[PDB]
Order: C-alpha cells, then sequence, then structure tokens
C-alpha cells in the first residue's frame, strides 16, 4: 500500500471535503463565496485565508496537499546493503 | 467547576483556562518571556507568589516542615511525606504469599 | 507606560498569534493596558496608527449564526522597521472574515414596527440588539 497522509484536521481540505465531497448547497455556497475574485498574497500562507481554530495546526505547515502516487514503485526495491 | 472558556491564541499553544487573569498569567510567563517574583539571595526568578515563598525557605535552616521521627528540616509535605516513609517498613515481599516486610530495598 | 517603545511588541504578538489574527480585546488584556482608562486610550490610538500606517489591519469576523455579534480583530500585514471576549467564539468554524473599506416608518406606530420584525424573522426570533439598530 503506498504512503498514508491524514488529512483529518487539515483546515483547507475539511473545507474541500465538506463541500466538494458532500455536495452540500449550504457548504458550496460559503466555498465559493469566500474563494477571492483575484489573489493578492498567493505568496502567504492558506491559513491567513482560513480562520477555523478548532484544528490544532503550526503556522509553518503550509496545507500542502498529497500527490495522488508517492511510491513509485509497488514493490520492494533492491538495495540488500 | 466552572468551564474552561478563555484560550491562548499563539501559534502552536493549545492552552485553555477558566479566568481571563490566568490566562494572562501564561501568556507572559510561557510566551512572551517575563517573570513577577525575584530572589534576594541568589539570580533566579518566579511566576506566582507561593512559588517564591518556597525558593526563600530553600536559602534557610529554618526549614518549614520538620520531620516526627529524626527531625529533619523539609520545604513541603511531599518532601516530609516521602523522607517519614523512610522511617516505615514499607516495602513487601513480591511473591506468592510469602509474609516478610522490610524498611531498606536492598534488603527485600 | 511609554507606548512608543511597545509598538514593536503589538505587531510582533499578532505575528505570532494563530492565522495572523487577534481579538482587540484580548490584545489589551494580553498587554494588561486594562487597568487604566489612560491605558486603554493609548492602546486604541496604537492599534488605529499602525492600520493607518499599514502593517496591521482592522477585520471584522461574524458569527455565522448571528449578523450583530461580529469580533472587532487586528490581521498582520507587515514587521515595523461588543466589549466580550470571543477567543470562545474564534474556536468554531468562524470563516465569516470581511476586511473593513435605516428602518423607521413614519405611517404606522413603532409598536407595530418592532411587532412585523419580531414576526418577518421566524420561528429563530430577533435579538433587542438587532430591532434597535
Ligand atoms: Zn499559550
Ligand atoms: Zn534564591
Ligand atoms: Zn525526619
Ligand atoms: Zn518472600
Amino acid at each position: 500500500s503506498d504512503f498514508q497522509i491524514k488529512l483529518d484536521n487539515v483546515p483547507s481540505a475539511r473545507e474541500f471535503k465538506s463541500s466538494f465531497g458532500s455536495l452540500e448547497w449550504n457548504n458550496f455556497k460559503s466555498f465559493v463565496n469566500s474563494v477571492p475574485d483575484n489573489d493578492s498574497q498567493p505568496q502567504e500562507n492558506i491559513g491567513n485565508l482560513i480562520l477555523d481554530r478548532s484544528v490544532k495546526i503550526p503556522s509553518t505547515d503550509f496545507q500542502l496537499p498529497p500527490p495522488p502516487k508517492l511510491s513509485m514503485v509497488g514493490f520492494p526495491l533492491l538495495y540488500k546493503y | 467547576n466552572r468551564p474552561k472558556t478563555y484560550f491562548c491564541d499563539y501559534d502552536g499553544c493549545d492552552k485553555a483556562f477558566t479566568r481571563p487573569s490566568i490566562l494572562t498569567e501564561h501568556q507572559l510567563s510561557v510566551h512572551q518571556g517575563l517573570r513577577a517574583f525575584q530572589c534576594d539571595k541568589c539570580a533566579k526568578s518566579f511566576v506566582k507568589k507561593s512559588h517564591l515563598e518556597r525558593h526563600l525557605y530553600t536559602h534557610s535552616d529554618t526549614k518549614p516542615f520538620q520531620c516526627s521521627y529524626c527531625g529533619k528540616g523539609v520545604t513541603t509535605r511531599q518532601q516530609l511525606k516521602r523522607h517519614e516513609v523512610t522511617h516505615t517498613k514499607s516495602f513487601i515481599c513480591p511473591e506468592e504469599g510469602c509474609n516478610l516486610r522490610f524498611y531498606k530495598h536492598p534488603q527485600l | 507606560i511609554n507606548i512608543r517603545d511597545h509598538l514593536a511588541t503589538i505587531v510582533e504578538v499578532v505575528k505570532r498569534s494563530k492565522n495572523g489574527i487577534r481579538q482587540i480585546i484580548d490584545l489589551k488584556r494580553e498587554l494588561k493596558f486594562d487597568k487604566e482608562k489612560r491605558l486603554s486610550k493609548a492602546f486604541i490610538a496604537a492599534i488605529a496608527w499602525l492600520d493607518e500606517k499599514e502593517y496591521l489591519k482592522k477585520v471584522l469576523v461574524v458569527s455565522p449564526k448571528n449578523p450583530a455579534i461580529k469580533i472587532r480583530c487586528v490581521k498582520y500585514v507587515k514587521d515595523i522597521p461588543d466589549n466580550f471576549n470571543a477567543t470562545d467564539l474564534l474556536q468554531n468554524q468562524g470563516l465569516v472574515m470581511e476586511e473593513k473599506e435605516v428602518l423607521l416608518n413614519r405611517f404606522y406606530p413603532l409598536q407595530n414596527q418592532t411587532y412585523d420584525i419580531a414576526d418577518k424573522s421566524g420561528l429563530k426570533g430577533i435579538s433587542t440588539m438587532d430591532v434597535v439598530n
């Protein structure tokens, strides 16, 4: 099985799951109305936009979402020391 | 009793407190790095009146708790209880059904 | 207390706050500028100056269930070269951030006007602060 990353307490992942995964219209409006028409600070951490504090996250974490395949091989490599 | 409903805001801090002065004591002590009670006899400093009071006894021979068996002086009830428990047959044979009891752990 | 030395501390404290946001009433409470009205005035002036000089931004946050319960907060921007503590409410999702930029009908009596808005507001009711405002 590939490297597994847990997003249960990542603020933007919760907003995505609760909107694009749930298809709840109240959540979807709230989400799109929050997307800026243009972004003035694309260099700064997404946490500055997503205020939610119910989740413990360090400000060193940029909420970078994980890739769809981390282990580029399905079988162990032949290092053998 | 009353619910913890004053939350520390700093990056990477988890704590919540009952009454807002206590949240401020935490913030000035942990996050800002300031303390409010200085030792008269050495360089150290403390976050509470009761903590400076304990430290003040450490510079003195007339320590505030006194042993009931040997008469040795100590600064707080925990130290007294542990010390006085050395003046007891504290240790017990851990093996099945064996009756004996001991004063110093190397004897057991 | 000389506020001119503390401006750097106010910016660094907001910079170190979760997501760069701090309630202004809670910030006053941390630095203990709540002990005297003299200190209060100094603090409000300092926050305003940092906002005008663009080191911080005054912003509102609105309770998702109550548009009248809004929190006055400072947002961090760049480095230096209504009074209830809402640190409870800031724990929720609470994502309704807003960066800062009267119905009175003469002909019907005031009684019927408070009645009509108390009816139109539905089963959720309306607060006195909504009605008066
Ligand atoms: Zn803290
Ligand atoms: Zn000392
Ligand atoms: Zn003793
Ligand atoms: Zn035995």
